[PDB]
């Protein structure tokens, strides 16, 4: 009892993809590398982790997620199953792309309405 | 031998928000069997179920 | 009239209870006598100790930051006026030398640490409808879950279902 | 029909008494109950209520 | 108070402090260097037991841009004065007991934080 | 289960209970600072409590009210035991009941650096 | 648990723990070594000499000594270990075949170093600098974890979990 678990109706699972795509459309933005980075300009600022990879440092959060969530949203560099983690409590944006990552499709709300209109 | 622990980051469930200690907010649930269970208060129930 | 010794030790202790005890002037104005109450606080603590030893030093430096702390004068003057006779307040523990305000303050955290240390009592709905087989008193609580009868008075522990 | 009304009655005063508990807790009024700490009395009053 | 790490000049290490015997001060030595400094905080090592840690200091001005946080109005910033302002218990582990909340004000440029 | 008065009274009770529990100085030490003060007069922090009572280093072991009078202690004692403890081989230099700061002096007479950690440890 | 991706080699471990007891005393226990290394002697095998190297890899900002406090003792503990062939030996010493001589344990301790320990960063033959920057992290997340500013990771967390379909499985 409580081992043994069965998918929900709409529960989906990654199938799985590549991060070639997002590390060189992150590599183009104003991203410091971490090989080449001064170690004092780490604390004001926000490391990004893909695939549990530390790489690169960025100093703009609040906009690269909103690029990032927008990208995906287009569906043209970065496919569906890939999820982009906004941790705000410490600057840390962990992307992760893999299989095996459960998830489920949900609509979108911009601020009190959602995009599902009539048409 | 406790409420419903916060699961997420300070918080039940997705959907209440983060410091929501109030009743619904942690598993009470004020509906009957007969007037039907929000999902949330579901959830919680079942967990105790388990 | 405390006796004079010829230890310089005792000298020395006697000499300093009495400049301390001439801090604010309260002497003058008391018209009390600074060195005969040295000499007796001085001849009190040896009495109680019995040998300049280090217990001796340390109560005398002890009452001499007591009765020089300008934090509360108050005992000084008490002192200085008669209020605490020399043997008392030689036999005086730190908490009795106190301020007002601090012993006030020492009163208040015992007694918040007191009351935290108890248990919260067991809850239920007291009545007297159900007699207690155990005492034969009807004080007492009940709590619904099946009834359980918990007495008030002597304590009978039953169930009704 | 009456009995819903009163269960109702009851149900939202206890959401408000709950309220308040939660509301003086954040304005730091709850004073520690002997034996348990700030957030053990809270839930123990909460549970109560 | 507290007592910072002060590395050495020429091998860049950690250096151990040092009681001078003939001088009667306080010196900062190097294990592998022979480098010397003379000292002026005269502290060594600090320890708070009661851990009495300012949660202010820990809170930064990015926890505003937080979809899943509360917002009230009553509690209005005091620089700017702005009305948004959210609110949070302090979120760290080993809470002693208290969920005193964290005011942070909700607004561009500001990241004022504040406690009532 | 008391058996004098203290059964019915809370008052004489409490120290009952206080003397039954487990108390160290982890419990009523609040801060615990080490300098090396070279002359015990110097005194760099401002203190005026060892220049009535009169090793270049001493440790500050402030200790905190409420859990003091909450297991209701003097440091007399707590001086005593702490020299006892350890030998004739310090020098606790306690302060009086009437400041504001429960501070305290420890100081050793007779790889010095660290046998202050270790023992205040 | 490291693991670069579906690689001919099983996943790594990497427990960097702590004493509890001196006192927090940093601790390894890196793959095919029996037993513990502390963190300081495999950042300067790393090919870190410096302190101020070390410390900035694995803490960010030097403003908080609360935090200094905390690395002090196991900085010092290992004080006897400044070069990198040192470093190396000492490591390889503790190897599950130690090499009868010299050399031997220091091409074992590098090829451990390089390929057994965080593969998923890279294997190449130039990474040391980002395997560095990923022990600090893990180093700041364990001191951060440890002072209690950080709750710990819960190991029923779904978040954290991965499902293994028929492709991997096959
Ligand atoms: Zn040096
Ligand atoms: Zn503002």
């Amino acid at each position: 009892v409580g081992l043994v678990k069965n998918l929900a109706l709409m529960a989906y699972i990654s199938v799985g993809s590549q991060p070639s795509p997002i590390l060189e459309f992150l590599e183009e933005w104003s991203m410091e590398n971490l090989e080449e980075i001064s170690p004092a300009a780490i604390a004001d600022a926000t490391k990004i982790f893909v695939n549990g990879c530390w790489v690169g440092i960025h100093k703009d959060p609040e906009q690269l997620m909103n690029t990032l969530r927008k990208l995906r949203r287009q569906m043209d560099i970065i496919v569906s199953e890939v999820s982009m983690i906004r941790d705000i409590r410490e600057r840390e944006i962990r992307i992760y792309t893999d299989a095996g990552r459960i998830c489920r499709p949900l609509l979108i709300v911009e601020k009190q309405k959602l995009l599902l209109k009539k048409r | 031998g406790k409420r419903i622990p916060f699961g997420f980051k300070h918080r039940t469930l997705p959907h209440f928000i983060k410091d929501d200690y109030g009743p619904e907010s942690r598993g009470f649930v004020e509906n009957s069997y007969l007037a039907g269970l929000t999902p949330t208060e579901f959830f919680f129930h079942a967990m105790g179920g388990r | 009239r405390a006796p004079s010794t010829s230890d310089s030790v005792r000298l020395k202790c006697r000499e300093m209870l009495a400049a301390a005890l001439r801090t604010g002037d309260d002497y003058i104005a008391i018209g009390a006598d600074e060195e005969e109450l040295g000499s007796q606080i001085e001849e009190a603590i040896y009495q109680e100790i019995r040998n300049t030893d280090m217990k001796y030093k340390n109560r005398v430096r002890s009452r001499i930051s007591n009765l020089k702390d300008a934090k509360n004068p108050n005992l000084r003057k008490n002192v200085l006026c008669g209020n605490i006779p020399p043997d008392l307040f030689a036999r005086m523990t730190a908490e009795e030398m106190a301020s007002d305000e601090l012993k006030e303050m020492r009163k208040n955290l015992t007694k918040e640490a007191i009351r935290e240390h108890q248990m919260a009592k067991t809850g239920g709905t007291q009545t007297d409808l159900f007699t207690c087989g155990k005492c034969k008193k009807k004080n007492c609580t009940y709590t619904q879950v099946t009834t359980f009868v918990v007495c008030n008075e002597c304590g009978n522990r039953w169930k009704f279902c | 029909s009456k009995t819903y009304q009163d269960i109702q009655n009851t149900i939202k005063k206890a959401k408000q008494d709950v309220i308040e508990v939660i509301e003086k807790a954040h304005n730091n009024e709850l004073e520690p109950t002997p034996g348990n700490t700030l957030r053990q009395t809270f839930e123990n009053q909460v549970n109560r209520i | 108070g507290f007592v910072g790490i002060r590395f050495c000049q020429e091998c860049n290490n950690m250096l151990y402090p040092k009681e001078d015997k003939e001088n009667r001060i306080l010196l900062y030595a190097c294990r592998n260097c022979d480098y010397q400094q003379e000292a002026d905080n005269s502290c060594i090592y600090v320890n708070k037991i009661t851990h009495e840690v300012d949660e202010l200091t820990q809170i930064i001005a990015d926890v505003s841009q937080d979809p899943t946080l509360p917002r009230t109005e009553d509690h209005p910033c005091q620089k700017c004065g702005h009305k948004e302002a959210v609110f949070f218990q302090s979120h760290s582990a080993r809470a002693e007991d208290a969920m005193r909340l964290y005011y942070v004000c909700t607004a561009p440029h500001c990241g004022h934080r504040w406690t009532e | 289960f008391l058996l004098g008065q203290s059964a019915r009274d809370a008052e004489r009770a409490k120290d009952i209970l206080c003397r039954l529990e487990h108390t160290t100085l982890r419990k009523v030490t609040a801060n615990t600072a080490i300098y090396y003060d070279p002359n015990p007069q110097s005194t760099v922090v401002a203190e005026d409590q060892e220049w009535v009572n009169v090793s270049p280093w001493l440790l500050r072991v402030e200790l905190d009210r409420k859990h003091m009078t909450d297991r209701k202690l003097t440091m007399e004692q707590i001086a005593e035991k702490i020299n006892a403890g350890f030998g004739d081989d310090l020098n606790c230099i306690f302060n009086d009941d009437n400041a504001e700061k429960l501070v305290l002096r420890i100081r050793i007479m007779n790889d010095d650096d660290v046998f202050l950690r270790c023992i205040e440890s | 648990r490291s693991c670069l991706e579906n690689s001919s080699r099983p996943t790594s471990t990497i427990w960097v723990s702590m004493l509890a007891r001196i006192g927090q005393r940093i601790v390894a226990t890196l793959p095919y070594i029996k037993q513990e290394v502390p963190i300081i002697i495999v950042f300067r095998a790393l090919g870190f000499v410096s302190d101020r190297d070390i410390l900035e890899h694995i803490i960010y900002d030097f403003e908080d000594p609360e935090m200094m406090e905390m690395v002090k003792p196991s900085l010092d503990e290992a004080f006897v270990i400044q070069e990198q062939n040192v470093a190396l030996n000492f490591i390889g010493s503790r190897g599950a075949k130690p090499g009868v001589t010299k050399e031997k344990r220091i091409k074992y301790a590098k090829e451990v170093l390089q390929k057994e320990m965080l593969p998923h960063v890279g294997v190449s033959d130039f990474c040391e600098t980002k395997k560095a920057y990923f022990l600090g992290y893990m180093v700041h997340r364990l001191l951060l974890a440890a002072l209690g500013r950080r709750e710990l990771d819960d190991r029923d967390h779904y978040g954290n979990k991965r499902l293994d379909l028929a492709g991997p499985l096959l």
